């Protein structure tokens, strides 16, 4: 009865994981345009309304490669509030 | 006789049902009639933090009716 | 009102001390056999909230059964001077009250009361297990009628 | 190339093993004072431990001496009879039965038969008052508490066979040199029968609980393996020698009553 | 919140400082059950819940032996640990003032970025996984049985031989 | 390695997880796959002393994919300015950096 | 991450600063040698856990199977230091220089 | 609204424990043919309040030869932990769900030792040093087995989350697959939770009130509050890991209601033990548990590895 | 955060319950009840001397196995690998060499309480 | 035999633990080698799509599964069902 049941829990997982397969496109699309909306929306802050300093480029990368750097929490919403900063830092780790 | 033990049990026996049945009704009240919606993986947390962003900041609501 | 509140607190403070008093695993003579027959299924201590704990730090009353010799006497007040001090005492026997037999011998103290102060005295050579039980029901009201918060208010 | 800082360095040994006979152990002298429930109220039993294994014990029995070999000296033979209940405060009549014979021997007297029979009857009820007090007290120390309680409903049922015979439940000055002080009442043997038919099952209700376990059988076995010819050199003579195979008893060899 | 791990980290440095002063092995062992617990926090403050608990399972059953032998080999008539002299209590209080000194020194030299008390708490995870599954630790530790099965034989053999290596030292 | 009895047998005893971009457990990635790859396919057959001067672009980048330092001073110089700019003003933070926005 | 490793490197060093200055116990130096390991467990796990280098996550246990097997051989010598002296003082073993 | 859940999670276990002090005195009594408490309340229902309110009036002994810091922290550390183990304990939906919700138990179960070591080491006394040492070789004995008897069960379950077993037991109790594990688990729930037929640590008859003898009333209750609070966990787990009650998620109070019915038996099953069996002499317990259970454990540990791969029964990582 | 709300409480539930035990009993601490016990006598030695245990070797075999236990714990995830034939074997190899290591000590008188 | 087969008889009467252990040991490795269903453990565990299946791009080749999931080509596990 643990043979025939544990098999089914796998059969339900495949049912439950293939659901996740169908929605990677929608999420990855939202996640791309979202994080690609954060850091233009940090640039415009950093372009004119701030940064009238000496020699300073505003869209300035720190690489020679020209490829896409996946941004990160320290850059992406690194200058929102702390609670929005403390929600990927310590979001899932601190129990939903 | 031995039936004098039942008070010690059936008063202990109305004392360990509470932390089970109170743990759900307190979740449903806070979670909107649903369950606590635990998150073990990084995907179930994404759905929350998505659903947290499709409404007011509480995430136990809006779905279809929008577009 | 304050006195009425304090009389009831002092009546309510004692209900615990008198119900759940934990005597001490003493021995030393025949008299101790009757304490076992007071732990027996005829005259149950545990029904009265009375429990043997074999350490004084966990204890609330000493039951002195048996001849308190001169060698045992330091070990009897080294033990009475190891409890907290709501500590009570009970002297089972006529060897512990006065040294009934052995009152005139040389290696016997002529009373538990020579050494530790006592709240109650149970007579009988082997006092019946229903005669300590009358005593530790009488010690159980001898501090029902203690007024330890009353005499704090009027002080 | 000796220096002042090296003239004290004697050379080393050849086998690379030197001499450091210290004997610096001290073995943690502990005592089972007269409050430990193991000690039956009175014993001290100073130790020399090596952790928990026992290397040398040194009992200081004497914390209950009163002097009832010196008080008999000042009290006549009837006025000293109840001292003998106190010696073994568990088996009372068996002491009275002894002192009530050493006196009789000196007097060249024998009691009547009906006294001898009842003097034997209680001599072997005390036999049951005690092995209850030994089977069970030896189990409190080991952990099993219940057969203590099961039998002290059965044991008080026998103190009512003194209180219904003598007056006192426990210290019954009943077996004197002059036979026995006072006869039985009409409703006594009819109750020992109603007690004796059933006591044999209460052993089975305990003897079951203990004589087949592991724990009891892995906790007492191979403990105290005192050999035969050393018990006699030590003078046990009661049960700590027939428990090692010495067939000996003073009722098949020296029947007195 | 932002100052979470710097606290768990400085309470670890302290749990390993008094550990270094060498009090009696009890209050050093206590000094490690704490810092082992605190290690389960920051290991867990950066993700994996497995690896933190491990230290907080080994060095409980580890320091349970350290309590045993010290009562038999390493213990004085008087432990004389922390509140017992002034040689340790000075360099337990001047170690901590040296800490609050030193970390506050080199935020003024905010050029190597060893600590950035103003830019603190914003660089801890670095773009983890947000849409994802089957990612935690313990999937990596279970590579002992797939693709890293030499970490497994080489550590198992150590415990196979430790059991022999240990008794020849006692015998 | 000295006494290299791994290539001699061919098998990968342990030379298949020396670095980050090395067969992660199921299919995951090690946060700098794109850079270590570009660093080490560069420094192959040119080994050693000439992997240190011409293949410096790929390490200078991988030294910043991993340490990720220059992004801190480029993100601390911001705060240092804004924390200085405000506190004497001249800056009103928008809604979407002080809280209230329209999440997506 | 670059606030703990200076703080964990500085925790390694204090334990390295501890297991070189003794205080009349061999069993507090062995003891200081495990908190030394412990800072390397954590300063190895995090590096293998911010980089998401799960392939290296077998390493913080293999480091630690030799944290107790070394302590085991370490503890077992005290049995043979005690059984000569019974005191476990480091000042008591100086009869090799001869 | 979360504090109102802790308040309904800790009150209903300190108020239950209290009546286990009572129930551990009556059930033991009627086996001894002796009524327990009958008097202070109707049927002894009001005795622990006396016992409790009695102990917080007597002089907490600050002994002259001790370490007054660890003296006070052990009962703080005992009542904390064994009370804090109820946090993830899943009546159907727990207060705090955890992936590694059972390693949380094992690790925190081990810190219940240091309340017994630091206590008796602080308190200068031979009869408490022993009880400290009596736990050292006890934890050494079972803790090898409270993992593997707990692994091999969770090996034909997947994640260590205690919540998964409610779905693993959706149609059957794991007592039947693993009664060998459940036997040795029961005894390993009985060495941990030193209350036992083999107590060996609070030995009244050998080590009188071991690890506990220099402690007077105030600190003393925090061990009884912790020991009799821990008796109910390690039976509450058996009512989760081996005895699987009814989930049926529209009446989740059926789980909690059958969770009652079995936990009281397993909490009332320990009570037959103390009234039925003596102790193991402290050299058998480690010869009974490295020799008899440890090989038999590794076998079934190996059998349940070759149980699913033999057949198919692989637990999923949800 | 949600757990810190559970567990700072239980320290306070313990810490608030201990302050109301030292400052609400009315004590009388003088000399002879503070001094240690040993069953009604003045203790001979100093209570803090070498115990000299006898299970010294088993404490180490535990010290080695707590690693080995830890070295088992990733099996619930290891079965979710695609191979499940090295996980098969290498789980037999670990458990077997243990029992071999345990059976050698079992015969060479390791867990036997030197005496 | 007798001089080996009857030695197991006391070792089953006394020492009745190591016989189980030494049996279940020898009875654990042996059963997967004589099973009908051990093949599936490395297959039921290989079907799980934890990661996303990256599609290839059609370049006039690979007559496999077309751009349609419910299309009869490809790894259509009807063995997990109807096990
Ligand atoms: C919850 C804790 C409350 C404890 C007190 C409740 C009363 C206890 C009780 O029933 O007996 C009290 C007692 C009666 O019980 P008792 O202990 O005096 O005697 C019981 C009688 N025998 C022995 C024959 C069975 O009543 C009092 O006089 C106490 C008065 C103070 C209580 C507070 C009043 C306000
Ligand atoms: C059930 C679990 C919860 C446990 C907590 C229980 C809560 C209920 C406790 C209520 C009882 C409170 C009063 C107990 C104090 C008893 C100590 C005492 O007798 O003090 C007498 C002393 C009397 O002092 P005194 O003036 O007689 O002199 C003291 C010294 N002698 C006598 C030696 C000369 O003080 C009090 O009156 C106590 C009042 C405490 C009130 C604080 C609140
Ligand atoms: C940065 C802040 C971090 C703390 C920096 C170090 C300063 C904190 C005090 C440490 C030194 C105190 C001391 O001497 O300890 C010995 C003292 C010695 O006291 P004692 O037990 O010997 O008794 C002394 C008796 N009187 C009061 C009469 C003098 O005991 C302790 O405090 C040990 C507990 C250490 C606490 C740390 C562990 C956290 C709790 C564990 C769970
Ligand atoms: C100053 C730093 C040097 C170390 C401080 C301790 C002094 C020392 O050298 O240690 C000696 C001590 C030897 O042991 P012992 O024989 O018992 O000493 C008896 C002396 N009468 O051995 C020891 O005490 C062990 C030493 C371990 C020290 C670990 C903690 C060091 C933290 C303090 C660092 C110094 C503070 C710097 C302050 C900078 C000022 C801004
Ligand atoms: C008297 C002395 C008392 C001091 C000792 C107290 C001991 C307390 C008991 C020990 C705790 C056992 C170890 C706990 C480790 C965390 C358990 C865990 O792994 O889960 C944590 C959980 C995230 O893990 P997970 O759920 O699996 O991730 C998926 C998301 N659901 O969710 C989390 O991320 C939360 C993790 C942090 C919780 C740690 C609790 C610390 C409590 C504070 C201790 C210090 C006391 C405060 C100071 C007072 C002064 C004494
Ligand atoms: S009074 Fe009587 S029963 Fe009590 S000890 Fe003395 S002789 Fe024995």
């Amino acid at each position: 009865r643990m043979m025939r049941w544990n098999q089914e829990r796998r059969r339900l997982l495949i049912e439950d994981l293939e659901a996740r397969i169908a929605l990677m496109p929608l999420f990855q699309a939202e996640k791309d345009r979202r994080t690609l909306q954060i850091l233009r929306e940090n640039l415009e802050e950093e372009a004119i309304i701030m940064k009238d300093v000496p020699n300073w480029k505003v869209g300035e990368s720190v690489f020679h490669t020209t490829r896409w750097v996946p941004p990160l929490i320290g850059e992406m919403y690194g200058l929102r509030t702390k609670e929005e900063m403390s929600n990927a830092n310590f979001g899932f780790t601190w129990y939903t | 006789m031995w039936f004098e033990i039942l008070p010690g049990l059936a008063i202990m026996g109305v004392c360990l049902v509470i932390p089970g049945v109170s743990t759900a009704y307190i979740h449903k009240f806070t979670n909107g009639g649903k369950e606590k919606r635990v998150a073990r993986v990084q995907y179930q947390w994404y759905l929350m933090e998505r659903d947290r962003r499709i409404s007011g900041v509480n995430r136990y609501y809006v779905s279809k009716g929008l577009e | 009102r304050a006195e009425y509140v304090v009389t009831k607190l002092d009546d309510l403070i004692n209900w615990a001390r008198r119900s759940s008093l934990w005597p001490m695993t003493f021995g030393l003579a025949c008299c101790a056999v009757e304490m076992m027959h007071m732990a027996a299924p005829r005259y149950d201590m545990d029904r009265f909230g009375v429990v043997f704990r074999a350490s004084p730090r966990q204890a609330d009353v000493m039951i002195v059964a048996g001849t308190l010799t001169n060698k045992m006497a330091p070990a009897l007040r080294k033990v009475y001077d190891q409890m907290p001090e709501p500590r009570y005492v009970v002297s089972m026997g006529s060897c512990a009250n006065g040294g009934g037999y052995y009152h005139y011998s040389y290696s016997v103290v002529r009373g538990c009361d020579r050494i530790v102060p006592v709240d109650i005295y149970v007579p009988g050579c082997p006092p019946t297990a229903e005669a300590l039980l009358y005593g530790i029901l009488q010690l159980q009201r001898k501090i029902k009628r203690e007024q330890k918060l009353k005499i704090w208010y009027r002080r | 190339y000796p220096s002042k800082e090296t003239a004290h360095w004697k050379p080393p040994p050849w086998n690379d093993v030197d001499i450091l006979k210290e004997k610096a152990v001290t073995n943690m002298t502990l005592n089972f004072g007269p409050q430990h429930p193991a000690a039956h109220g009175v014993l001290r039993l100073v130790l020399e431990l090596s952790g928990e294994m026992v290397r040398k014990c040194d009992p200081h029995i004497g914390l209950l001496h009163r002097g009832t070999e010196k008080l008999i000296e000042y009290k006549t033979y009837l006025q000293a009879l109840p001292y003998f209940d106190r010696l073994d405060y568990v088996s009372m009549m068996c002491n009275e039965q002894a002192y009530s014979i050493a006196v009789e021997k000196l007097l060249n007297i024998q009691p009547p038969p009906r006294a001898q029979w009842i003097r034997v009857l209680f001599g072997e009820i005390t036999r049951i008052l005690n092995h209850i007090m030994a089977v069970t007290t030896h189990a409190l120390d080991i952990g099993a508490m219940t057969p203590f309680f099961w039998m002290f409903e059965e044991r008080e049922k026998m103190f009512e066979f003194y209180e219904r015979v003598s007056g006192a439940r426990m210290h019954a000055a009943y077996i004197r040199p002059g036979g026995v002080h006072q006869d039985l009442p009409l409703g006594l043997l009819d109750d020992i029968y109603e007690f004796s038919k059933n006591f044999s099952l209460r052993i089975d209700e305990v003897e079951e609980m203990l004589t087949n376990n592991r724990i009891w059988r892995n906790r007492t076995v191979d403990i105290g393996v005192v050999t035969a010819e050393d018990a006699l050199n030590y003078g046990f003579s009661g049960v700590m020698l027939r428990g090692s195979g010495i067939q000996w008893d003073l009722r098949k060899t020296q029947p007195y009553d | 919140m932002n100052n979470y791990i710097f606290v768990l980290s400085s309470l670890f440095l302290v749990g390993c400082l008094g550990l270094a002063l060498k009090p009696s092995p009890i209050y050093g062992g206590l000094g490690l059950i704490v810092s082992g617990f605190v290690g389960c926090l920051m290991v867990l403050g950066f993700g994996g819940s497995f690896l933190g608990l491990m230290v907080f399972l080994i060095y409980l059953g580890g320091m349970l032996v350290v309590f045993g032998y010290t009562t038999a080999m390493a213990t004085e008539e008087y432990p004389e640990t922390w509140g017992s002299n002034w040689l340790i209590l000075g360099f337990l209080v001047l170690g901590v003032i040296m800490e609050v000194f030193l970390i506050c020194v080199l935020n003024y030299y905010d050029e190597v970025g060893v600590i950035n008390l103003d830019g603190l708490g914003d660089w801890l995870m670095y773009e983890v996984d947000d849409v994802g599954v089957m990612l935690e630790g313990g999937i990596g530790v279970a590579a002992m049985y797939s693709c890293a099965t030499w970490m497994m034989v080489v550590a198992g053999w150590s415990l196979f031989a430790g059991i022999f290596i240990i008794i020849e030292i006692t015998r | 390695p000295f006494l290299d009895i791994q290539k001699k047998l061919g098998i990968s005893l342990d030379r298949h997880f020396m670095f980050l971009s090395a067969e992660q457990p199921y299919k995951n990635a090690a946060r700098c796959h794109a850079f270590e790859k570009e660093w080490i396919e560069c420094a192959h057959g040119i080994g050693g002393t000439r992997a240190k001067k011409e293949c410096k672009i790929e390490f200078d980048d991988f030294e910043e994919c991993l340490l990720r330092y220059k992004t801190m001073r480029r993100m601390h110089d911001i705060k240092k300015q804004r924390e200085k700019l405000m506190k004497e003003g001249k800056y009103t933070p928008p809604p979407h950096h002080s809280g209230r926005e329209e999440p997506r | 991450m670059p606030s703990t490793f200076f703080n964990l490197t500085m925790a390694f060093s204090l334990s390295l600063l501890g297991t070189l200055m003794f205080r009349s116990h061999l069993m507090s130096t062995l003891l200081c040698l495990e908190g030394m390991v412990l800072s390397l467990f954590i300063m190895t796990s995090v590096t293998s856990l911010n980089s998401n280098s799960m392939s290296s996550m077998p390493i913080p246990i293999t480091i630690l199977v030799f944290a107790a097997c070394e302590a085991a051989v370490g503890l077992a010598l005290l049995v043979k230091v005690s059984n000569t002296y019974g005191t476990d003082y480091v000042q008591n073993l100086n009869l090799l220089q001869c | 609204m979360f504090f109102i859940n802790i308040l309904t999670l800790l009150v209903p276990i300190l108020i239950a424990m209290a009546f286990l002090t009572l129930v551990e005195r009556k059930i033991l009594g009627y086996m001894q043919l002796r009524k327990g408490p009958n008097i202070v309340g109707p049927y002894g229902i009001l005795q622990p309040f006396a016992d409790a309110m009695k102990l917080f009036m007597k002089e907490p002994m600050r002994p002259l030869t001790t370490s007054m810091s660890l003296f006070i922290i052990a009962p703080t550390l005992s009542l904390t932990l064994a009370l804090s183990l109820w946090v993830p304990l899943p009546m159907p939906h727990p207060l705090i769900n955890l992936n590694l919700g059972i390693l949380f138990i094992l690790a925190t179960s081990s810190l219940s030792v240091y309340s017994i070591l630091w206590s008796g080491w602080a308190s200068n006394s031979k009869y408490s040093l022993f009880g400290a040492l009596r736990a050292v070789a006890q934890t050494i004995s079972y803790e090898v087995t409270m993992a593997i008897i707990l692994l091999s069960v969770l090996l034909m379950n997947g994640s260590y989350s205690l919540q998964t077993l409610i779905t693993t037991q959706e149609h059957m109790w794991l007592l039947l697959p693993a009664w060998p594990m459940a036997m040795m688990w029961f005894i390993s729930t009985l060495a941990e939770t030193n209350r036992a037929p083999f107590d060996l640590t609070e030995g009244e008859s050998e080590l009188v009130s071991g690890f506990n003898v220099e402690y007077a009333a105030g600190p003393f209750a925090l061990f009884f509050m912790a020991e009799y609070t821990n008796i109910i966990l390690m039976n509450a787990l058996t009512t989760i890991i081996f005895l699987g009650p009814l989930y049926y998620i529209n009446l989740p109070e059926l789980y909690s209601t059958n969770f009652m019915m079995e936990a009281l038996l397993l909490s009332s099953t320990f009570l037959w033990i103390r009234a039925s069996y003596p102790r193991f002499r402290y050299d058998q317990l480690m010869h009974l548990l490295w020799k008899n259970f440890l090989p038999l454990t590794l076998a079934l540990c190996m059998w349940h590895i070759s149980l699913p791969i033999f057949t198919a029964g692989v637990p999923p990582y949800m | 955060m949600n757990l810190y709300t559970v567990i700072f409480i239980n320290i306070l539930l313990s810490l608030t319950l201990i302050l109301v035990a030292f400052w609400l009993p009315q004590m009388n601490l003088y000399s002879e009840k503070a001094n240690p016990y040993e069953c009604g006598f003045d203790p001979t030695s100093s209570a803090r001397l070498p115990f000299s245990m006898k299970f010294f070797l088993v404490a180490i075999t535990f010290l080695l196995f707590d690693l080995e236990i830890a070295l088992l714990l990733p099996l619930p995830w290891a079965i979710q690998t695609i191979k499940t034939s090295t996980m098969m074997i290498m789980a037999f190899i670990l458990v077997t060499i243990l029992s071999l290591g345990l059976a050698y000590e079992w015969t060479q008188k390791g867990l036997e309480w030197t005496e | 035999a007798g001089r080996i087969s009857a030695f197991l008889k006391n070792a089953w009467a006394k020492e009745p633990v190591l016989v189980v252990s030494f049996s279940v040991w020898g009875l654990a490795i042996i059963m997967p080698m004589i099973s009908p269903y051990t093949k599936y453990a490395s297959m039921i565990n290989k079907a799980t799509p934890y990661n996303y299946p990256v599609p290839v791009r059609d370049d006039g080749n690979m007559p496999d599964v077309p751009s349609h999931p419910q299309d009869p080509l490809g790894p259509s596990l009807d063995w997990l069902k109807n096990l």
